[PDB]
DNA sequence: AAAACGCGGGGGACAGCGCGTACGTGCGTTTAAGCGGTGCTAGAGCTGTCTACGACCAATTGAGCGGCCTCGGCACCGGGATTCTGAT
DNA sequence: ATCAGAATCCCGGTGCCGAGGCCGCTCAATTGGTCGTAGACAGCTCTAGCACCGCTTAAACGCACGTACGCGCTGTCCCCCGCGTTTTAACCG
């Protein structure tokens, strides 16, 4: 199937299990991919122009934390 | 000693919508808004330096900056307009 | 405290103690061998690292 | 004038001093500052086109600030890109839910 | 003519939509403003423009957490708003520190 | 003499914000995180004040502690 | 241990950035960071849905709870 | 070495050396570099012993992401200092 | 090659404050990742303090004012105080 | 001009009670995926040469800032027309 | 279904303050030149993270079953609206 779809219904369970969720409803897990999907184009993206300054066709673990770093939630353990 | 962007919204006001105006309050607004607009490019710019090991704020760094501040919808015509600035002045 | 032995021997003969509170109160500025040595070497001058 | 020589209506000189001053890199490139003050000139003149637009509609020749908190919020986009701030003397937009009517 | 709850709530509703003057009684934030900072430094000075800024910026804080509120029983299938809906909102936003 | 904040007042801020319906203890709570957010500001400004070594809060102190909780105020100089 | 699950998010990180960008060519340490970040961002989004919930008076998180921490938060 | 002279466990002198690189500003006061690096090495020494508790507590001799992550989020004030960062590898409170 | 990393300092500090725990290259990079966040946060306050009081240098004040707004309280004395000592104990040698 | 009290009153909260869609929970399959292992070779990441680029410095001047001064335009008012609202 | 009674709304009248223009001469702009050195460019060695394939097996999918809870409906009774009236703090010279 499409990669979308990749991230399982059980993944999206262990997730709302670990946040505190007793119950999930079944239209749950659209909406999920769908956060997940947008907040990936926007992290991707930054990444992405930020390889492309640097004039690297490799994204780095650097660009992603300073992208995420931006959109405000710094990412550690990947610093260099 | 006060230094602001008056003159220069007052230009270009009466450039585009010759029948209006900017009030002194409206035009503290926008002198903020210049102010802001510009301190998070610059800054911006400088961050990219500073991690692609660079001392120097090329234009290709405003690029970048304003590229990634402006998230869509900007920075098409944006940057198009940029480089038409940049590209004819070097021309001139 | 050993400092102070070496200067008031008698402990009980409070008053040198008191005296020296000036000098043991300004000198803390410096608390090992190799700083004080070193002091004296900021006072010596002498172009040295 | 660099201003004229490139085109614009912003003061390529005045960045040129800001972004010295700022401290933002060691040097300064030529172009940077040209094209950072056609960014300023141009989202100057798309924020403003805005406001003058809204003022026109609301039948009225001046640009006050309800005028800009309007030209920022009913944009889609503007909105969230100065979603962090807090234009001020600017009410908000008129939205009332629709559950919250009479019937 | 005796009028039925909720049409002037409206009322107001829109009317305070419509105008943008400030809202929180001016002097009494003068008052307030002035008392919670001489508990950070004696012996403080405040100027009428920086007054101004505090009470405006608390003015939007105020109402977008009302919207928050709001929109909060919303959801919750309440057109009243409570404790409760203020709380949420705000610990959502993560401000309870 | 925490009162200052008045019943209307809130009563309209929330009306401006859209609320039709108000609780009681709204008000009460209301002007607790009022409490709260301008202790978390002034504490910003005189910080401010205190490195300009000044007594009078300026407008740019003012919105530099704004600035500093990413509640960014314009109009008020820049 | 992670839970989001590796090699489904790295073909999804993959055509995700295809659209933005062709021939581009992640590390692994940047698809670490980026599934890490992405399970840190939903594990809050179901921590603010539950409450949400559970102030609705309701055990099972819906589609108006997470779309009410969405708009809470703001990115929406 | 500035650091040994110190008795701060922080480069005195590389703190010094990245602010004058770091187009921070012209110059750069003798003081602040040693300042910062004492901050720097205090919240260090702050979080390294929340997270050794964190891992007397679990039982285990080995300082690990669950350990950080929960000495930082157990914590009140490291908890409002980080609130809006994320640790990788890090557990749920 | 040399690389740009606070190692060896959390290795002491960490040392000093549990002599028996050791820490591994991960934590260590999260402990670097940390260490940097918080000294470009601090960094780019004093700079911008000096910025906006107009001062073109930098120094154990401007990183008073930073520290102080940054920490949100109650270690906000604690790193005053010893930046503080590491200071006086500076401008006398 | 606004806040503050007080009264009756309508509307809606909150709780209870029922039903049924939806949910979680096994039961094992089929699926795919660590965690090895293959062979690349794109493209780093690094060095070294040399150029144009940019940073400082006088010397020259023309855009901007403050001060000063008019008068359109906005807020204001009363009075007049518009309006959405039950109430019976 | 209907029209009375408040609020909202249209116009235009007069008054005042700020916008926008003008003026001077301040200050930094703009040439013009020089020097140093940061980057572009070229080139090399070597990393590392593709693409896939084993293989075992944890995990995901599908299906079926039972029942805890979502949503709706009804009922009562607390708790606010929405005035009118009476203080009250504030209003800006």
């Amino acid at each position: 199937r499409d990669n979308i779809q990749g991230i399982t219904k059980p993944a999206i369970r262990r997730l709302a299990r670990r946040g505190g969720v007793k119950r999930i409803s079944g239209l749950i897990y659209e909406e999920t991919r769908g956060v997940l999907k947008v907040f990936l184009e926007n992290v991707i993206r930054d990444a992405v122009t930020y390889t492309e300054h640097a004039k690297r066709k490799t994204v780095t673990a650097m660009d992603v934390v300073y992208a995420l770093k931006r959109q405000g939630r710094t990412l550690y353990g990947f610093g260099g | 000693r006060k230094e602001s962007y008056a003159i220069y919204v007052y230009k270009v006001l009466k450039q585009v919508h010759p029948d209006t105006g900017i009030s002194s309050k409206a035009m503290s607004i926008m002198n903020s808004f210049v102010n802001d607009v510009f301190e998070r490019i610059a800054g911006e710019a400088s961050r990219l330096a500073h991690y692609n090991k660079r001392s120097t704020i090329t234009s290709r760094e405003i690029q970048t900056a304003v590229r990634l501040l402006l998230p869509g919808e900007l920075a098409k015509h944006a940057v198009s307009e940029g480089t038409k600035a940049v590209t004819k002045y070097t021309s001139a | 405290g050993e400092i102070l032995e070496h200067i008031c021997y008698d402990v009980n003969d409070w008053q040198m103690l008191e005296m020296l509170k000036p000098c043991v109160e300004d000198g803390f500025v410096i608390q090992d061998r190799e700083t004080a040595l070193d002091f004296i070497g900021r006072r010596g001058t002498a172009l040295g690292i | 004038t660099r201003s004229s020589r490139a085109g614009l209506q912003f003061p390529v000189g005045r960045v040129h001093r800001l972004l010295r001053k700022g401290n933002y890199a060691e040097r300064v490139g030529a172009g940077a500052p040209v094209y950072l003050a056609a960014v300023l000139e141009y989202l100057t003149a798309e924020i403003l086109e805005l406001a003058g637009n809204a003022a026109r509609d609301n039948k009225k020749t001046r640009i006050i600030p309800r005028h800009l908190q309007l030209a920022v919020r009913n944009d889609e986009e503007l909105n969230k890109l100065l979603g962090r701030v807090t234009i001020a003397q600017g009410g908000v937009l008129p939205n009332i839910q629709s559950v919250l009517l009479p019937k | 003519h005796r009028y039925r709850p909720g049409t002037v709530a409206l009322r107001e509703i829109r009317r305070y939509q419509k105008s943008t003057e400030l809202l929180i009684r001016k002097l009494p934030f003068q008052r307030l403003v002035r008392e919670i900072a001489q508990d950070f430094k004696t012996d403080l000075r405040f100027q009428s423009s920086a007054v101004m800024a505090l009470q405006e910026a608390s003015e939007a804080y105020l109402v977008a957490l009302f919207e928050d509120t709001n929109l909060c029983a919303i959801h919750a299938k309440r057109v009243t708003i409570m404790p409760k809906d203020i709380q949420l909102a705000r610990r959502i936003r993560g401000e309870r520190a």
